[PDB]
Order: structure tokens, then C-alpha cells, then sequence
């Protein structure tokens, strides 16, 4: 059984691994969430449809759960993985609470897990970070975002991933209220956001939708286009 | 190379001193203790305002009498404060009491520290937790507030301030603080050194303020008592 | 005198328009007015005015004294008022006489003598012994560039801007403060993102006596001639008025210093050395300032770089957006482009464009165009040219690895 | 040594055992020459004090200087090298000189890693005039019989680069 | 397919594009280029041939006076004595780099003005003695005083006290009030080599002693240490300490001596070969079979550790002072120190800047104290304010040019 210390202090009190492991969040595709009124946005820039790709199997929007999804900006590996780990969870919270999982309990179980395995012995920091939203059962919006260092935050919204900052700016000067007054004005700031970063748009970002009831749905292309074509 | 237990010329250990280096990135957090109680409060260091700054917890509980503040590695800090709840809880269903804060502390404490590479366990802690809690709760013998630093070393404290402002934050608390000092006096001392060592302006969504008395439970400020205090202030 | 010798140049006060015009045409014309002017002025005075009773009889005693060939030597301690010792080229200490033609004044130990041949007396002060392979090191005909030609470096320009101009432009500014104006800039980029050209810049609206070193060529072959190569270049911009001193690629004399085991990787050491004692150590500086180009900043030894000595480290970074269409505005001026090759669409596409990219798919472009016998550029003769300008290039991530 | 400095064997720490070896290389052998050849052991005319930096060298030097009364000779490694060519090789030439002269007398090169250097060349041999002075020293070492009394003793703070050659046989032999 | 160009091919596009007046546009910039070079030519460099001074002050001797100073006074040429035969007139000379030679005394000259080392006036022709010359005083070795003042206080040193009084436990106190080193007899400990990371005073230390030398501060400018033909460095160390060794309390500062010191090898080129000579005339100079006397020395170094071992020993050196990053109130001291001359608003609190400015040192406290009033002057007032600083801060160091993590990166709360 391997046991050395992969990850460990350095001078000037720091964690290398755990800074090369953001990085690699970085370099991933960029990746936008919006919590609205009562509606929760996630989009994605697609580096490449490649043209013979099945875009089923290449789904970067997942759900855990009837009332929870994330979407990720890292290593694929690492995510399909850490998706794994946080739906058995969200079975077995069910099997005993009796009730379905909070956004807030499974973003503290997602993030106690990469906190395992930075302070873990013989293992890799994870290489994701990831915006978790849902709708909790006394119904107001959640977001969050995990980062592979552990620690876990509540966001109005935020961006992973390459050209994150920059979308974050965007999303700070113009988010407000007003914005997010209507469901389809949520919508249309996500698209600006991602196309400050993705350049075709349109058909280069992959776009879902979570409602207070209604379970996750992925905008279909001609939807996608539509509302490109509105912001335009 | 340079295993995680290793000895320096000096006899101290590498690890333990980077660890207790990494502190001083954290941000503030002072802590008093007065015969009325004591009190807690910490700088929120908001990142962007996009982040929702209730999701943002500087100050827990881990009784209805014991209250941490934490600075440092906030990733780190998580397993620190659900080893001291669970250790306050087995104390009351086995001894049918509340430990004392010394004796949580020391139980945390004993946390810290307990590392090693071989021979150690299937999946036991590689490094030291980068994170320095200050507790304070009322018990038998009335408040009690002890600092813990990363090298496991916990001692009871009259007043303390630890992050990144720790030196000028703990001068600043030398000037004013004194034995006879009222709950409310340390309250307000505590709000003005933190608002000198914090850059941004203070205001009542950045700070999380919380006080253990010997009658009340761990009491958390809400926005409206926090606004009153920095109105004076 | 300490005298503020210019470029000695913008005799071309610059041509409004660009465009072929007989505006154009008259402007030229008159500035060859004023030329022919000056030219047919200065020989009409030369020829008259009948000064010809000149030579001041006495200069001619003067030149009679001091023989033909006069030497080039080194004074010495000077023993007496009419006395002082000299030491010749080979290094021999005669002992000669100070005549009276020479100012007693201006002659301090080490200052270069000049001398009569046959009998060694001290005949004449000489105070330009600038080494002759650092007199070329000054620019005299100012490179032709303005900082509109220069285009999407706005905020890398006004930090140059306050630090080469201003201070020297409206130094009020400066005092009324009191802080010292920034002295030294290093602008480090990735290849071919601007730096010369910034330089080049403010080369052309200097005020200034600009020199211009190479980054290697002071490295020398004889121990010491190294670390005085650099001596000399800083003594002439002190003794000159106002200067600032490009010291281009200085990744070549910076290398991070270590324990070595050559001797070359020694003396480049002392050279560095040398470039650090003076750029700040016990001494001062004038109005010197330096501006230190590189491509990577990481390996120049911290100290090089320090904000003692070079401060205001600007960050030429690849261009940006519409930092792109502008240089492709600036680029593609002077062509007459056909009315569907708008550049608002080359831009765009790859992340990797640099200035340097943008000029040769704007010329490889024109000579596109020069191959189905036409001078008007075609949308197709530019996207021709993406394919035969940038290439070679490397690559990144697999994709699958990340989205 | 005109000032003939005021150092003694009280002064000095840790010198036993080696003061000794270099007593029997200085003082008794110049002082008592007739017991030596009383059984026919000459003590080789040369001692190379190898030691790491600071270790005392230079002290035991003045040591047996002082209490020597013998005129102690003193040199420097870097002095010897000069500008014109050869004269490094007139100093060396009289260093060794009027050593004959003023018979009774010791000399002590310190520095010596410097003048002599490992038989590193330069195929312009421009800069090669140092190895000109060590061999000429080498020479006047060479030349020296136990007749003769004028010890020679020299210091190198690393042994490491000096000439492989000073160390033969006759030359500096004895090591402390 | 891309066919050739033809010649006329190439005639017909060089004549079908707009060109109205550019013929004659190219001809007359052709004309102001050719313009320019006969202006010049007919302007050239003159009057640069100086050297002459206004033969008006001393006109009336600027004359045939000067004649009479050339013919007779012949010039001679300098020389050494390496003996004088006792009772007998015959003299050796070795004049410098020609040969050397034996000399008679010319009549003029008694024997007795005439000793052994004394630089004699040998003149050419036949080398006879005249007039003998005082001892030479290098032009490189005499140009190394200060003699002057820098404008530095120990005041302006601020940030580190507890280095400033050990400098001064050896650079002024052991010269200026020897009473304290006799009554315990301590020897005043000689010399002092300041180490630091790049950039925290090392120098401005030196500097401020200066100020207060109330003697000479020889400067050694180790460039000029280095010299191409061999042995000129060894000379070059022993006049200096030969100077050195002629005045009272004599300090000698070795800036950057990493350029002359170094660890000895014989791999590479035998090493400096010259350079290492150079070292180590100087380490037996400073220790030796030779007391040195009454000059300390006083040397800086950005990296200690590549110092030849029997330079760093002590002995040579002996209080070594580490210059570590200032302290909180070192920092807050230093913002004061180049903060007074700052048209700044009274209500700054600098003892925040100081806790925002971690791990630098001195010269970033100024390259932030300044750029800090830079913005201001951007912004065009007159009387910058604590939010300009703050910006400064972090526009300066912290973040300075390259601030990686940024992007969801708040993990240190
Ligand atoms: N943003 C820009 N605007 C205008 N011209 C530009 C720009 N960037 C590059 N260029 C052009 O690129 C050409 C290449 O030279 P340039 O001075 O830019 O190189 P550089 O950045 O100094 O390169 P090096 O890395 O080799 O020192 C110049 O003629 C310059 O005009
Ligand atoms: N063994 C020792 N006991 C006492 N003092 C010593 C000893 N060794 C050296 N010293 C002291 O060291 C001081 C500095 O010179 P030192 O004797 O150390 O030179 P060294 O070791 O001979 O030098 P180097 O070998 O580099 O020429 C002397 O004044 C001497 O008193
Ligand atoms: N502690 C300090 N207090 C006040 N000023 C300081 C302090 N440290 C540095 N400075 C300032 O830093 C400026 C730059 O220092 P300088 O680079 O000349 O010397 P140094 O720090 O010794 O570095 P170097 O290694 O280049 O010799 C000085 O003008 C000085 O005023
Ligand atoms: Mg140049
Ligand atoms: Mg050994
Ligand atoms: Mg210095």
C-alpha cells in the first residue's frame, strides 16, 4: 500500500499541489452559473464539436440528483469520478434523512472529499472545480462552487475554468436585479457572459436550465440560437 | 527526500514551522475574555460581491457553551471543529456534563500533530492543519478563551488576536485590554483594532461578531446588533 | 558645459499627409525651399564678408610651436606649476614641461595630454577620449517612428511616457510632490509584441541624447575591457546632458549568477557587476535613465531587477482584441485595399497574433496580390496568407483531456 | 623580519604533535646540523603545512619565527607573479638568493597554491609565464644539498590544486 | 501555376496607378536627401579641436617665452634606483619597462640629495642623473576617496536598528573613543561584511558611515581591480593598502566584492588565473606574516555563499551582519523615513501599508512610497491619498506585475 505524502508544506506557507491543481481547473473549458428569482442557470463553452463527436457522451451538465446538477472545469476523469462519489451520497442521504439532499449538505460532502484527498496519503489532488445548484426543498435557489483546495462558497454566480475572471468581471458589473427579473433575461446574461470568452457562439456553448419543479433541461440547439439571435 | 518528520539544526521541525508561517495569510480574528464572557469577532475578507458573504463562516459553535474562530487554511479548520463537536457530545452522553474548554481543546489539540508517513494508518494525516483556533466558552470555572496554534500547542489566553494583523492587532489589545473590562468594552475594542488592521472600510456584512456569557448560549450577532455596535464604533 | 547634444536630426519636421497629393507635393516643396535657402546662405556669407585677414596671427605662432604629429598621452602627478609627468602609449613616464598655452586649469591626473613630438611638452589639453567603440553607440539620425504609429498600447505607453518625457517635459509636475521620478523601465514581453518599437518611439520625440547599446556587444575578449566597456558608455550619458540608455536584450549580461567553474561565465559576472554598481550603488546618477529590453524576465538575476534600480516593470503582453484591429488599421493604411477586405474578420480565430504576425500577413498579403497581376488586395490574397505567414507553430493539450 | 614578532609556543592551541614535526624540520636540525649526520638522516629540506581554511598554518608560521633568530624569510604567493615577463623569475631567482647570503635563515612561501598551479597551459602560452617562476623555483629547490642550511616550509589552504611536482621527493617533502 | 513576372509586365504596373504628382513627389524627397549631405558636409564638425587655453590671460608670456621654456630644460625621463655604490660614483637605475643601466650623477646634483628608491630624472642621449622626483601617487589609486559627503543620515536608515549599532561597534566607536577597549582590553573587532537579500540597505549603510567617517573612505571600485596585463591587480590591492597604511583610521569599503572574490579552481581556464592572484594578494594583505594595523574594511554581498573560504573566515572578516526583511515596525519606520518630503493627507495610516507589504524590502518600500504619488499626479492633484497608496501597494508588490491566482481562487479565509 503506497503511503508517501504527496502533498506538503513549503516555505513561505504554501500548498504546491493544491496551486497546480487550480491551474489545471483553469486551463479547462469555461463553464458560467447564474442563480435567478426562481430559476438557476448553467452554460458551457464547447471547445470543439468536432464534427463526427456524439455530443451524448461528451456532457459536461450532469444531475445528481431530481433537485441538484453541477457542471465542472477540469480533468474529465477527475469528474466523472467525484460525480460518482457525490450520487451514491445523494442515494444514501435519501435512504436515511428520508428526504431529498440540500445543495448546501452535498457541496459540503463533495467538498469534504477533495479535502480527503489533498491531506491523503499517496493520492492526487482532484483537478476540478465545481458549481453545484439546486432547488432546496423550501424552495429558494442555491449555487456553489468547490474548488480542489476543499473550501466551498454561496455564490449569486460565478465562472471556472478558462476566461473565468474575465466572465466573473462581466458578471459582477452587470449583474443585478433588473437582469435577473426575468427568466429569459438570466438566460440571455449567460450566453453574453460565455461569448465574452467563446468566439462562434451560438452553436460553441451548450446551455441548461433548472425550474423550482421541473427536473433539468438542456436547451435545445434551435433554442440556444434563437436567444443568440435576440441578443444580437 | 526531506521526510515530513525531520529535525533541523535548530531541533525544530520544517514542517511545523512552515505551517504556523501559513497563518499569517489568514485573515483577522481577535478574541477577549472578561469576567462577563468573552467575545469573538473576525474580518470576512470578502472576495467579490457576487459571493453571497452568509456562506462565509468565521465563527462556530461547538456547544451551547464552547464557541471557535478560526484563521488559516479554512479546508483544514473543517475537521478540527467536527472532532471537537463529536468529543463534546460523547463527553455528555458518557459523563452526563459539558467539558470543560480546556479539556475540548486539549482534545483538539491532541488532534494536532498526530501525523506520520510509515507504519502510521491505511489513510492518517501526511501534513500539520494550517489553522489556529480560538476558542472560547464558558465553563465551571467561568470564561475561559485558549489559543491553539498549528504546533499543537494550546494556551489559555486573557486577550488574542490571530491572522494576518496578529502583530499590531495583539499590540493594539496590549494598550487597552485590562483585567477588570466589561463585555461590552471588550466588544467595542475588539470592533475598532479590526477595523484598523482591515483595509476596506468596516461595515456590517464583512465582520462576524459572536460572545459566550455565562447566562446566554453561543450567541452569533445578527446584521441589526452588528450595525448597532459599528454605529458607535 | 555638460552639453544636451540632440539626435542632430528632425531635419524631416514630417509630411501631413500620406496619401499622394499636391498637398503633399507643396509641403515637400517647401521644406526643399527652405533647405536650398540655407545652403545658398551659408556659402554666399562664407564667400563674403573679406575676413581674410584671419588666421590671427598668433593661433599660427601657436600651431608653429606645437610641431607635426603630436602625440596622445596620459598626464600624470603633475610636480609643478610650469612642470608635470606624462606617460606615453608604451607606458614610459617622461618628465616634461608644461608650456604655457595649456590652462593650468583642465589638467587633472589621468586626463589625456597632448604632446610634442621631439621634446615631451605638455602642449595641449585634449577632453574627447570617448572610446571610439562607444561614440557609436549614439544615435544621429533618429529612427523614423511616432507613438501613433505605435497602435493598442495605451496603457504600456503613458507608463514609458512617465518616465521618459514627462519628468524632463513638465518636472513641476514632479517636485511639487516631491517624489523622485521613476528612473529605469524594463519592458519584457513575449517576441515580437512591441518593446523595440516602444523604444524606437521614444527614441524619435526624445529631448534627449538617446544611446543605443546592443546587449552583447559589451561583453569583451580582454579581462577588464568588459567592465569598463560599460564604465565609459555611463560616464559619456552623465557627462551629456539629460540621456536615457536602451540597453536592448539584456537577457545576454543578466544571467542569474552562480557558483561557475569557467572564465568567460566569470567576466560577464563582473560585467553585471559592474552594470549594478553603478545603475545604483554608492555614487548617484544624473539624469540618466535606463530602458532595459527582454524576453524573459524570469531568468535576469534579481537585482537587475529591482525597485531601487529598474522599477516600473511594464508587461508587453500579447495583443489583445481590439488592440488587433487597431494595428491592422495602422498596418494597412497605406494599400488600397478592395471594398470586401474589411479586417473585421482576420482578427479573431487563433489566440496566438502577435504584431509581428499581423505586419507579415499584411506584406506577404500585398505580395499575394502581386501574383494575379493586380494592386488592389483581395479577401482571397488574405486568406491566402494565414496559411503561409503563421505556420510552424507549436500546439497544446489533447483534446478530451479538458473540454 | 626586522620587526621579528612576539608570538611564542603558549600563545598557540592545539599545536602538539605537529610543533613538534615542524621543530624537527626548523629548529633542530639548523641548530644541532651534527647529530643529524651523527647517524646519516637528513630531514627533507621542505614542509607543506596542508590544512583546511584557518586552521593555524600562518600561526605556527610566526611561531617558529620569532624564536628563531635566524632572520626568518618571508614571501607571498601573489607577489612573486609580476607584469614583465621574467620578473617573477629575477624575484624568485634572489628569494632564493641571499638565502645563500645571511646563511642561517628558513623561508616560508605562503600562498604557494598560487604560483603554482596544476600543469594547466595555454596554447598561446602568452599567459604562461607563472609556470616559468614555479619551475624556476622547482630548479632552486632541486639544487640543494643537506650541506647547505636554509629550510624552506610553505602553506597551501588547498592542497587540492597544487603542481603534483613541489611534492617529488626533495622538494617539499615532509607534510604537517 | 504561379507564372513568373515579366519586364513588361512589371513596366505596365509601375504605370497604371495614381500617381498625378509622385514622380515629382519622389524626385524632390530624392533632392532633400541628397540636400541634407551637402549641408552637412559644408557644416561639418569643427571647432572641437580644444585644448588651448585663452592665450589673453597669459597672452604676453603666450610668445617667444615659450621657446625659451622649449630648446634648453631637456625632458628627462623617470627612473628607480636600485643601488648607489657607496665612495663610488656609479649608480644603478632600472628605468621602468625599457632595461635597466648603469649612470653617472650629473655636477648639478650632490650625491647626498640622491638616495637608494628615490626616482631620479635620468635624461636621454647618455643617461645622466638630474633632478630627482618624488614618489609616485597612482592617478587610479588616488582617485578611490570620497572626499565628499553623501547626502545620507544614519536617520534615513530606518528599519533596522539592531544592524546599525553592531556597524558601529566597529567602524566608529573603535576609532573614535578607544578609552572603552582598553578597560576590559577588548580588541575592537575589524572587519564587516553585510549580507541581504537583493535590495535592503547593505549600501545605504555603508553610505551613511560616510557621513561620519572624520576620515578616509576609500571607495574600492572593483572594475578597476581588473586590469588586462598580469600582476596590475596585485599592484593595484598593494598601493591601495599602501596608502592605506599612511593616515589615521583609515576605512576601506569593498562594494560587490563578489567580483574579485570567488571559490579557487583550476578546471576551467586555471580559473581566473589573474582574477584568484588579485584575491589573494588582498587575503594576505588583510592577514599575514604582516600586521595590518589601523584600516578596516567593510564589504557587500548580494550572495555570501560564493566567497572564497579563506575570505569569509574570520580574521579577514569577522562580524558578519545578516540584513534580514524588515520587521512590522521596521516597516512602518521605513514608510515614515521616505514618506516626510511626500505632499501626502494627514489622515494615512501607515501602519496598515506596512502589515500590506509582506516579505519586501527597502527599495520596494520606496518604489511604493513613489508611484504612489505617481497616480495622484495622473489624476492630476496635488495632495495624493490613502486610497492612491493602497493602489500603489498593490500595483507595486503583493501582486506587483504577474497576479496568477485570481480566478475562484479565496481558499485562505
Ligand atoms: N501593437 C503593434 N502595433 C504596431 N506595430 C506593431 C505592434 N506589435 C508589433 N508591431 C510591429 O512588429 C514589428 C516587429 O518589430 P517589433 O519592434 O514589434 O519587435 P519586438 O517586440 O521588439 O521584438 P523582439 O522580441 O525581437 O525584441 C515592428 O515593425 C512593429 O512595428
Ligand atoms: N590553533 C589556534 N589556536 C589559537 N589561535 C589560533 C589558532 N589558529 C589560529 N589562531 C588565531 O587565528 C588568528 C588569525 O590567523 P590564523 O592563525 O587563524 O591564520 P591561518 O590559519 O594560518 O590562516 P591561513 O591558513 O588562511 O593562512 C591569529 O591571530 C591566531 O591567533
Ligand atoms: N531600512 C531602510 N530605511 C530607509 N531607507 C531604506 C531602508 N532600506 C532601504 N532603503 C532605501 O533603499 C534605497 C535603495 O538602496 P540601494 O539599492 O542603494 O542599496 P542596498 O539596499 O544596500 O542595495 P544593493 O544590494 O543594490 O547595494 C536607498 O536610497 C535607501 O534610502
Ligand atoms: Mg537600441
Ligand atoms: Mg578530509
Ligand atoms: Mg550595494
Amino acid at each position: 500500500s503506497y503511503d508517501r505524502a504527496i502533498t506538503v508544506f513549503s516555505p513561505d506557507g504554501h500548498l504546491f499541489q493544491v496551486e497546480y491543481a487550480q491551474e489545471a481547473v483553469k486551463k479547462g473549458s469555461t463553464a458560467v452559473g447564474v442563480r435567478g428569482r426562481d430559476i438557476v442557470v448553467l452554460g458551457v463553452e464547447k471547445k470543439s464539436v468536432a464534427k463526427l463527436q456524439d455530443e451524448r457522451t461528451v456532457r459536461k451538465i450532469c444531475a445528481l440528483d431530481d433537485n441538484v446538477c453541477m457542471a465542472f472545469a477540469g480533468l474529465t476523469a477527475d469528474a466523472r469520478i467525484v460525480i460518482n462519489r457525490a450520487r451514491v451520497e445523494c442515494q444514501s442521504h435519501r435512504l436515511t434523512v428520508e428526504d431529498p439532499v440540500t445543495v448546501e449538505y452535498i457541496t459540503r460532502y463533495i467538498a469534504s472529499l477533495k479535502q480527503r484527498y489533498t491531506q491523503s496519503n499517496g493520492r492526487r489532488p482532484f483537478g476540478i472545480s465545481a458549481l453545484i445548484v439546486g432547488f432546496d426543498f423550501d424552495g429558494t435557489p442555491r449555487l456553489y462552487q468547490t474548488d480542489p483546495s476543499g473550501t466551498y462558497h454561496a455564490w449569486k454566480a460565478n465562472a471556472i475554468g478558462r476566461g473565468a475572471k474575465s466572465v466573473r468581471e462581466f458578471l459582477e458589473k452587470n449583474y443585478t436585479d433588473e437582469a435577473i427579473e426575468t427568466d429569459d433575461l438570466t438566460i440571455k446574461l449567460v450566453i453574453k457572459a460565455l461569448l465574452e470568452v467563446v468566439q462562434s457562439g451560438g452553436k460553441n456553448i451548450e446551455l441548461a436550465v433548472m425550474r423550482r419543479d421541473q427536473s433539468l433541461k438542456i436547451l435545445n440547439p434551435e433554442e440556444i440560437e434563437k436567444y443568440v439571435a435576440e441578443i444580437e | 527526500d526531506r521526510g515530513v518528520n525531520t529535525f533541523s539544526p535548530e531541533g525544530r521541525l520544517f514542517q511545523v514551522e512552515y505551517a504556523i508561517e501559513a497563518i499569517k495569510l489568514g485573515s483577522t480574528a481577535i478574541g477577549i475574555q472578561t469576567s462577563e464572557g468573552v467575545c469573538l469577532a473576525v474580518e470576512k475578507r470578502i472576495t467579490s460581491p457576487l459571493m453571497e458573504p452568509s456562506s462565509i463562516e468565521k465563527i462556530v459553535e461547538i456547544d451551547a457553551h464552547i464557541g471557535c474562530a478560526m484563521s488559516g487554511l479554512i479546508a483544514d479548520a473543517k475537521t478540527l471543529i467536527d472532532k471537537a463537536r463529536v468529543e463534546t457530545q460523547n463527553h455528555w452522553f458518557t459523563y452526563n456534563e459539558t467539558m470543560t474548554v480546556e479539556s475540548v481543546t486539549q482534545a483538539v489539540s491532541n488532534l494536532a500533530l498526530q501525523f506520520g508517513e510509515e507504519d502510521a494508518d491505511p489513510g492518517a494525516m501526511s501534513r500539520p492543519f494550517g489553522v489556529a483556533l480560538l476558542f472560547g466558552g464558558v465553563d465551571e470555572k467561568g470564561p475561559q478563551l485558549f489559543h491553539m496554534d498549528p504546533s499543537g500547542t494550546f494556551v489559555q489566553c486573557d486577550a488574542r488576536a490571530i491572522g494576518s494583523a496578529s502583530e499590531g492587532a495583539q499590540s493594539s489589545l496590549q494598550e487597552v485590554y485590562h483585567k477588570s473590562m466589561t463585555l461590552k468594552e471588550a466588544i467595542k475594542s475588539s470592533l475598532i483594532i479590526l477595523k484598523q488592521v482591515m483595509e476596506e472600510k468596516l461595515n456590517a456584512t464583512n465582520i462576524e461578531l459572536a460572545t459566550v456569557q455565562p447566562g446566554q448560549n453561543f450567541h452569533m450577532f445578527t446584521k441589526e446588533e452588528l450595525e448597532e455596535v459599528i454605529k458607535d464604533i | 558645459k555638460k552639453t544636451k547634444g540632440p539626435d542632430a536630426a528632425s531635419k524631416l519636421p514630417l509630411v501631413t499627409p500620406h496619401t499622394q497629393c499636391r498637398l503633399k507635393l507643396l509641403k515637400l516643396e517647401r521644406i526643399k525651399d527652405y533647405l536650398l535657402m540655407e545652403e545658398e546662405f551659408i556659402r554666399n556669407q562664407e564667400q563674403m564678408k573679406p575676413l581674410e585677414e584671419k588666421q590671427e596671427e598668433e593661433r599660427s605662432k601657436v600651431d608653429d610651436l606645437r610641431g607635426t604629429p603630436m602625440s596622445v598621452g596620459t598626464l600624470e602627478e603633475i610636480i609643478d606649476d610650469n612642470h608635470a609627468i606624462v606617460s606615453t602609449s608604451v607606458g614610459s613616464e617622461h618628465y616634461v614641461s608644461i608650456l604655457s598655452f595649456v590652462d593650468k586649469d583642465l589638467l587633472e591626473p589621468g586626463c589625456s595630454v597632448l604632446l610634442n613630438h621631439k621634446v615631451h611638452a605638455v602642449i595641449g589639453v585634449l577632453m574627447d577620449d570617448t572610446d571610439p567603440l562607444v561614440t557609436v553607440m549614439k544615435v544621429e539620425k533618429a529612427p523614423q517612428e511616432t507613438y501613433a504609429d505605435i497602435g493598442g498600447l495605451d496603457n504600456q505607453i503613458q507608463e514609458i511616457k512617465e518616465s521618459v518625457e514627462l519628468p524632463l517635459t513638465h518636472p513641476e509636475y514632479y517636485e511639487e510632490m516631491g517624489i523622485k521620478p521613476p528612473k529605469g523601465v524594463i519592458l519584457y514581453g513575449p517576441p515580437g509584441t512591441g518593446k523595440t518599437l516602444l523604444a524606437k518611439a521614444v527614441a524619435n520625440q526624445t529631448s534627449a541624447t538617446f544611446l543605443r547599446v546592443v546587449g552583447s556587444e559589451l561583453i569583451q575578449k580582454y579581462l577588464g575591457d568588459g567592465p569598463k566597456l560599460v564604465r565609459e558608455l555611463f560616464r559619456v550619458a552623465e557627462e551629456h546632458a539629460p540621456s536615457i540608455v536602451f540597453i536592448d536584450e539584456i537577457d545576454a549580461i543578466g544571467t542569474k549568477r552562480y557558483d561557475s567553474n569557467s572564465g568567460g561565465e566569470r567576466e560577464i559576472q563582473r560585467t553585471m557587476l559592474e552594470l549594478l554598481n553603478q545603475l545604483d550603488g554608492f555614487d548617484s546618477r544624473g539624469d540618466v535613465k535606463v530602458i532595459m529590453a527582454t524576453n524573459r524576465i524570469e531568468t535576469l538575476d534579481p537585482a537587475l531587477i529591482r525597485p531601487g534600480r529598474i522599477d516600473r516593470k511594464i508587461e508587453f503582453p500579447l495583443p489583445d482584441e481590439k488592440t488587433k484591429k487597431r494595428i491592422f488599421q495602422i498596418h494597412t493604411s497605406r494599400m488600397t485595399l478592395a471594398d470586401d477586405v474589411t479586417l473585421d474578420d482576420l482578427i479573431m480565430a487563433k489566440d496566438d497574433l502577435s504584431g509581428a504576425d499581423i505586419k507579415a500577413i499584411c506584406t506577404e498579403a500585398g505580395l499575394m496580390a502581386l501574383r494575379e497581376r493586380r494592386m488592389k488586395v483581395t479577401n482571397e490574397d488574405f486568406k491566402k496568407s494565414k496559411e503561409n505567414v503563421l505556420y510552424k507553430k507549436q500546439e497544446g493539450t489533447p483534446e478530451g483531456l479538458y473540454l | 623580519v626586522d620587526e621579528r614578532p612576539t608570538e611564542q609556543y603558549s600563545d598557540i592551541g592545539g599545536l602538539d604533535k605537529q610543533i613538534q614535526e615542524l621543530v624537527e624540520a626548523i629548529v633542530l636540525p639548523m641548530n644541532h646540523k651534527e647529530k643529524f649526520e651523527n647517524l646519516g638522516i637528513q630531514p627533507p629540506k621542505g614542509v607543506l603545512m596542508y590544512g583546511p581554511p584557518g586552521t593555524g598554518k600562518t600561526l605556527l608560521a610566526r611561531a617558529c619565527a620569532a624564536q628563531t633568530k635566524a632572520t626568518f624569510l618571508k614571501l607571498a604567493g601573489p607577489q612573486l607573479v609580476q607584469m614583465f615577463i621574467g620578473d617573477g623569475a629575477k624575484l624568485v631567482r634572489d628569494a632564493f638568493a641571499l638565502a645563500k647570503e645571511k646563511a642561517p635563515s628558513i623561508i616560508f612561501i605562503d600562498e604557494l597554491d598560487a604560483i603554482g598551479t596544476k600543469r594547466f597551459d595555454s596554447e598561446k602560452a602568452g599567459d604562461r609565464e607563472v609556470q616559468r617562476t614555479m619551475l624556476e623555483l622547482l630548479n632552486q629547490l632541486d639544487g640543494f644539498q643537506p650541506n647547505t642550511q636554509v629550510k624552506v616550509i610553505a602553506a597551501t589552504n588547498r592542497v587540492d590544486i597544487l603542481d603534483p611536482a613541489l611534492l617529488r621527493s626533495g622538494r617539499l617533502d615532509r607534510k604537517i | 501555376p504561379i507564372r513568373a513576372l515579366d519586364e513588361g509586365d512589371i513596366a505596365l504596373l509601375k504605370t497604371y496607378g495614381q500617381s498625378t504628382y509622385s514622380r515629382q513627389i519622389k524626385q524632390v524627397e530624392d533632392d532633400i536627401q541628397q540636400l541634407l549631405k551637402k549641408i552637412n558636409e559644408l557644416t561639418g564638425i569643427k571647432e572641437s579641436d580644444t585644448g588651448l587655453a585663452p592665450p589673453a590671460l597669459w597672452d604676453l608670456a603666450a610668445d617667444k617665452q615659450t621657446l625659451q621654456s622649449e630648446q634648453p630644460l631637456q625632458v628627462a625621463r623617470c627612473t628607480k634606483i636600485i643601488n648607489a655604490d657607496s665612495e663610488d660614483p656609479k649608480y644603478i637605475i632600472n628605468v621602468k619597462q625599457f632595461a635597466k643601466f648603469v649612470v653617472d650623477l650629473s655636477d648639478q646634483v650632490a650625491p647626498t640629495d640622491i638616495e637608494e628608491g628615490m626616482r631620479v630624472g635620468v635624461d636621454r642621449n647618455k643617461y645622466q642623473i638630474h633632478i630627482p622626483l618624488p614618489p609616485k601617487i597612482d592617478p587610479t589609486v588616488t582617485m578611490m576617496q570620497v572626499e565628499e559627503k553623501p547626502d545620507v543620515t544614519y536617520s534615513d536608515v530606518g528599519g533596522c536598528k539592531e544592524q546599525i549599532e553592531k556597524l558601529r561597534e566597529v567602524v566608529e566607536t573603535p576609532l573614535l573613543h578607544p578609552e572603552r577597549f582598553v578597560n576590559l582590553g577588548i580588541e575592537p573587532p575589524k572587519g564587516v561584511l553585510l549580507f541581504g537579500p537583493p535590495g535592503t540597505g547593505k549600501t545605504l549603510c555603508a553610505r551613511a558611515v560616510a557621513n561620519r567617517t572624520d576620515a578616509c573612505f576609500i571607495r574600492v571600485i572593483g572594475s578597476e581591480l581588473v586590469q588586462k596585463y598580469v600582476g596590475e591587480g596585485a599592484r593595484m590591492v598593494r598601493e591601495l593598502f599602501e596608502m592605506a597604511r599612511t593616515k589615521k583610521a583609515c576605512l576601506i569599503f569593498f562594494d560587490e566584492i563578489d567580483a574579485i572574490g570567488g571559490a579557487r579552481f583550476d578546471d576551467g581556464a586555471g580559473g581566473d588565473n589573474e582574477v584568484q592572484r588579485t584575491m589573494l594578494e588582498l587575503i594576505n594583505q588583510l592577514d599575514g606574516f604582516d600586521p595590518r594595523g589601523n584600516i578596516k574594511v567593510l564589504m557587500a554581498t548580494n550572495r555570501p555563499d560564493t566567497l572564497d573560504p579563506a575570505l569569509m573566515r574570520p580574521g579577514r572578516l569577522d562580524r558578519k551582519i545578516e540584513f534580514s526583511l524588515p520587521d512590522l515596525e521596521g516597516r512602518t519606520h521605513i514608510f515614515k523615513i521616505h514618506a516626510r518630503s511626500m505632499s501626502v493627507e494627514r489622515d494615512i495610516r501607515f501602519e496598515l501599508l506596512a502589515r500590506l507589504c509582506p516579505n519586501s524590502t527597502g527599495a520596494e518600500i520606496r518604489s511604493v512610497c513613489t508611484e504612489a504619488g505617481m497616480f495622484a499626479i495622473r489624476a492630476r492633484r496635488k495632495i495624493a491619498t490613502e486610497k492612491d497608496f493602497l493602489e500603489a501597494v498593490n500595483k507595486v508588490i503583493k501582486s506587483y506585475a504577474k497576479f496568477s491566482a485570481t480566478p475562484r481562487y479565496m481558499t485562505y479565509n
